[PDB]
């Protein structure tokens, strides 16, 4: 359409879980000596806006998801292993 | 409650207002439609009220959040320049 | 159930993804306004190039126009149409 | 126009580097050359860097497994990185990479 109308913009931006591509080191910050492939993963996380400085968008339901990641210890060995990550399923704007 | 509603009556001073909008969780939503939000009451219909809220225009209402949170704006908000209004939060 | 390696890799590789961006980041001289909503969904390059020397950046951009409530200090408010930049295509290229 | 049907599962028939202790062969590559051989086998040349400076390795891959010298490596899974637009950028890994522990391997960049 020519323009995204106001209520559609509001609905699409308002606090909800959204696919976010997150660096594996952000979730496993002490595993910085490994190289991972891929180096980031797609995780549903609360995002968007609550449009009121009195409120933050925060999770109310979370789940864990396991993904196969190539974990490389350089000059040592490598393998695809399972890594667990936290996702968000439901969010709300809270004080 | 989504759709266009036209204002029949509300417990507010329109004053110079042309742009009515906000994001609200109503206390009540009975039957026309009365809405109660703290307190403010307002009644609305799918039908018009000649020459009384006419500057404010129809009220467009949509539900927000993924499965009683509504956002709304008045037709008078649809101006190329800023106009007197309020944002009800 | 477990996300298989090739699926993770294909899903995470550098490409345009909907990203929620604060309007004040796009319109930093308009930080005196209040916008509703305060953030908008824009397609932006995201994901990984799987090589610390490469970065995921746009090769093609476009404009999208969105109705935003613009609350101007002491002058009232209205819905105004605001244009925003989107990324349509991305590449993995050298950092620096 | 390019060689089609490279994505899928393939088995190593021959390779020009010693893959000794190796169990996990993987990488993300634009092949230097890819050739369809008479019979539907594929030959790949990839220009990499063994134990120092940079060399080109050839492999011949088949849709049929030969119970042979590459058994520890396992079947090679190949997929086009579809978000690398169109063309000839592939990701692959071998079955021997599926292990609870690190195993000897190479990642081609
Ligand atoms: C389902 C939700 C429908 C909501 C309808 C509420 C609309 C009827 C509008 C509510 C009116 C409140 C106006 C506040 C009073 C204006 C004066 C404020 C000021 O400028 O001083
Ligand atoms: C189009 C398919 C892309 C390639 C798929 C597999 C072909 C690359 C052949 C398979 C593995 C590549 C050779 C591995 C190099 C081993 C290096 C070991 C060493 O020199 O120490």
């Amino acid at each position: 359409h020519e323009v995204v109308k106001f209520m559609d913009v509001y609905q699409r931006s308002y606090c909800h879980p959204i696919e976010t591509l997150v660096d594996i080191f952000q979730e496993y910050p002490d595993e910085i000596e490994y190289i991972f492939k891929p180096s980031c993963v797609p995780l549903m996380r609360c995002g968007g806006c609550c449009n009121d400085e009195g409120l933050e968008c925060v999770p109310t339901e979370e789940s864990n998801i396991t993904m196969q990641i190539m974990r490389i210890k350089p000059h040592q060995g490598q393998h695809i292993g399972e890594m667990s990550f936290l996702q968000h399923n439901k969010c709300e704007c809270r004080p | 409650v989504s759709g266009t509603w036209y204002l029949k009556a509300m417990t507010v001073d329109v004053g110079a207002l042309r742009c009515l909008a906000g994001s609200v969780i109503p206390t009540t939503l009975t039957t026309n439609l009365e809405a109660k939000v703290t307190e403010v009451k307002a009644v609305l219909s799918k039908t018009d009220e000649p020459g009384i809220y006419t500057a404010i225009g129809g009220i467009h209402v949509a539900k927000i959040g993924r499965s009683d949170h509504y956002i709304f704006y008045s037709e008078g908000c649809l101006s190329g320049v800023p106009v007197p209004g309020v944002w009800l939060v």
